[PDB]
RNA sequence: CUCUUUAACAUUAAGCCCUGAAGAAGGGC
């Protein structure tokens, strides 16, 4: 039933991706599927601008982190698991 | 420089009957909180892990499924008071 | 270079195992399997996917002596990155200790957060005692 | 012996689920029988009975309590009947060993079966609690199903269900069906026929445990918050600290320029928050919790801990906040009273806390040159706590410390007993 | 072919006006 799941993940604080990752894996654990991930992209370097009150005559960029995880097979609990666990906030997990 | 507060407004407005109160009494007071108020109960909820809560979520099913079982069964003693008409 | 480059992808698979946790059969038959890295070179790529083995381990040790924080405390992700700098630095010797440990650092600056790869540049001096040919 | 064919069928209508007890029906069900045997007895007696799940007949023994004492003669004994057991019974232990006639009725089997519901009753309520106590205190997703007036229904996986009601989500917010709603569940009241979950956003425990799922270094149990505070709609305060001074707390929760923060104020409503440090001496905790407005002069009175503030006018307007309750949060983090107020009236206001006062010691013993001296470092201790507090403390070089301090206390003692006296008989 | 052991700084606002010292209560639009 739609087997080939296609997850993707943009990480804007690391500390919070490697344990979101770890979550994301043990509940394909616990329900018994198994899969590789997470396969880390390098940083990726995304511009900032910013408007603070005018300096006399101001982050700009800040990293990032990627990943990206499948799943083999998702019982029927690992669905109801996977929307059963609430993403760490500040972090954007879109399905691919 | 916006400072809207009518009530602010107010204040600086009747500043003069501030200063004629501000003899000899308290100025203000702030209370807040008590006890049975105050409880938060918030020593421990790592045992339950997000894996966990998401691995065995909350479930009543057993309770719906004996409810219903509970309610066939008395209509069955409706049944015992029934007679065949 | 080009082939220098193969090793960051290697470097990319350790950390799939080691939040896997999996048997490093699986890891490599998939990940070959789904696609091929024309660019890097699986002669070399399958080779270190072997020293998983805990030899990398006791020489990760070697980085306790000398600890400003705890050996877990700092981030896994920077952690494996030194397992593998140390499995070239005593395992392989292939590159000087001067030479692969600026690369290294260099590393650590592709995927470590905060200037991690600048600090740990102290802890180069815990690799050269294990080389006096420095 | 004797069974009710009808309860017989009954309980094993209503028989337990294996997941269910059903020994404890019978538990209760020959509590209700021995009872009702108890009333019919003219005397008042204590009893019990058993039965068995493969026959259903069952046996009545009254008893009596071994004892000491000869409180309730019809149920009390001497270990001299306990040697028919041969010493085997103890005090505080209660046993016999004679049967009593088992009663037989009608009118009982009623009340009989209203016993069995009435566990099954408890059985859902107790059997709900269960899941509760797997999940108290967690967040937890649901979709709305129903929208009553000033509460909602939500649906939960499995059969499960919860409600909101108005005071526990948000002020500005109105929901409508299907939309996802995440909540800690915190309470459990029980309702006529069973309870039913209670679930809250407005509850501090929904910003903690909201800081929970962000803060890794709180689920790794690195750092401690010690209280929470907050206003729905608009702003919160939080303190937190940790002993290790290995990292920084309140930069922990923060995060990057506040995306760590800003990320739960977003789940929140984007309610402002004002996290600060926890501190373990009172006063300098509360200059933290009275952030971002602060103060330079504390006073304090441990007696009631009602203390007081003062402070520049442009920092007193930043101190009260909007309708005060920027005062109000602090307070309501420090779980202790405040007072705000102006330097300039602060001086003043202890030159007349002192000088109200000391126009009683001129009013008791009439020395107003001996006493505003003595009130000078009187400030410590009410004309009480100079009698009360040990005379070792008060004898100075100014003054007489011997000859003195003994009429001082007699005085002083003396017209303490003269108002407790007032309070009765007085008047009006 | 070294950069000397891993960021945290976050809040932009809730009308006008009256009785009342009040930032307690309470009101008219």
């Amino acid at each position: 039933q739609n087997q080939r799941i296609r997850i993707r993940l943009k990480a804007f604080d690391h500390r919070l991706i490697d344990q979101a990752t770890a979550e994301i894996v043990e509940t394909a654990k616990r329900t018994g599927a198994q899969v590789r991930g997470p396969i880390p992209l390098p940083t990726r370097k995304e511009r900032f601008t910013v408007l603070i009150s005018p300096h006399v005559n101001d982050q700009y960029e800040i990293r990032t982190h990627l990943r990206l995880v499948d799943i083999v097979e998702p019982t029927e609990k690992t669905v109801d698991a996977l929307m059963r666990l609430d993403l760490a906030a500040g972090v954007d997990v879109q399905i691919s | 420089l916006g400072s809207m507060d009518a009530q602010t407004r107010r204040r600086e407005r009747r500043a003069e009957k501030q200063a004629q109160w501000k003899a000899a009494n308290p100025l203000l007071v702030g209370v807040s909180a008590k006890p049975v108020n105050r409880p938060i109960l918030s020593l421990n909820r790592k045992p339950k892990s997000r894996v966990e809560s998401a691995l065995n979520p909350i479930d009543l099913t057993v309770l719906a499924e004996y409810h219903k079982q509970i309610e066939s069964n008395l209509q069955r003693i409706e049944r015992k008071n029934q007679r065949t008409w | 270079a080009a082939r220098r480059r193969a090793r960051e992808c290697a470097v990319q698979a350790l950390y799939s195992w080691q939040l896997s946790q999996n048997d490093i059969a699986d890891v490599e038959y998939q990940f070959l399997a789904e696609q091929d890295v024309k660019d890097v070179d699986v002669l070399y790529f399958r080779e270190l996917l072997a020293g998983v083995a805990t030899n990398t381990a006791y020489l990760d040790g070697l980085m306790k002596p000398y600890l400003s924080r705890l050996l877990e405390e700092l981030g896994q992700v920077e952690k494996a990155v030194l397992r593998i700098a140390l499995y070239e630095l005593s395992k392989r010797s292939d590159v000087p200790y001067k030479v692969a440990i600026n690369e290294a650092i260099e590393l650590a600056k592709s995927f470590g957060a905060e200037d991690s790869h600048k600090f740990v540049n102290g802890v180069l001096d815990k690799a050269a005692p294990v080389i006096r040919p420095n | 012996g004797a069974m009710n064919k009808e309860i017989l069928a009954v309980v094993e209508a209503v028989s337990n689920e294996k997941a269910l007890p059903r020994e404890k029906i019978f538990e209760a069900l020959e509590s209700a029988l021995a009872t009702a045997t108890k009333k019919k007895y003219e005397q008042e007696i204590d009893v019990r009975v058993q039965i068995d799940r493969k026959s259903g007949d069952f046996d009545t023994f009254r008893r009596w309590l071994v004892v000491d004492e000869v409180t309730q003669p019809t149920k009390e004994i001497t270990l001299e009947a306990a040697r028919y057991e041969d010493e085997s019974l103890n005090l505080g232990d209660y046993v016999e060993d004679q049967i009593e006639s088992v009663t037989f009725d009608r009118i009982t089997t009623q009340t009989a079966k209203q016993v069995i519901v009435q566990k099954v009753r408890e059985a859902e309520r107790a059997m709900v609690v269960d899941q509760f106590r797997e999940h108290e205190g967690e967040i937890i997703t649901g979709v709305v199903k129903k929208v009553n007036r000033d509460n909602i229904s939500l649906d939960l996986g499995n059969n499960a269900e919860a409600v909101i009601l108005r005071e526990d989500m948000l002020p500005r917010e109105n929901f409508r069906p299907g939309d996802r709603v995440r909540g800690v569940l915190y309470s459990v009241r029980p309702e006529a026929r069973g309870a039913q979950l209670f679930v809250t956003r407005s509850k501090p425990e929904m910003l903690i445990e909201l800081f929970r799922i962000e803060v890794p270094e709180i689920g790794e149990e690195v750092i401690e918050i010690k209280a929470a505070a907050r206003d729905p709609g608009s702003r919160a305060k939080i303190a937190v600290k940790t002993n290790d001074k290995r990292i920084d707390p309140v930069g922990a929760c923060v995060g990057m320029r506040g995306a760590r923060v800003q990320a739960v104020s977003t789940e929140l409503g984007g309610e402002r928050i004002d996290i600060v440090l926890w501190d373990d001496n009172p006063a300098q905790f509360v200059i933290n919790a009275m952030a971002p407005a602060d103060v330079a002069s504390i006073v304090v009175d441990e007696d009631k801990h009602t203390m007081d503030i003062a402070v520049e006018a442009g920092n007193l307007a930043q101190a009260i906040g909007r309708n005060g309750q920027n005062v109000r949060l602090a307070s309501q983090l420090s779980g202790w009273e405040l007072n705000v107020m102006t330097v300039d009236d602060l001086q003043a206001k202890h030159q007349a806390e002192a000088h109200a006062a000391i126009d009683t010691f001129t009013k008791y013993l009439d020395i107003d040159e001996d006493f505003a001296t003595v009130l000078v470092e009187e400030g410590f201790s009410t004309l009480e706590e100079l009698a009360y507090v040990p005379m070792k403390e008060l004898l100075e070089i100014e003054g007489l410390d011997e000859p003195t301090v003994e009429a001082l206390r007699e005085r002083a003692k003396n017209a303490l007993a003269t108002i407790a006296q007032a309070q009765e008989e007085s008047l009006g």
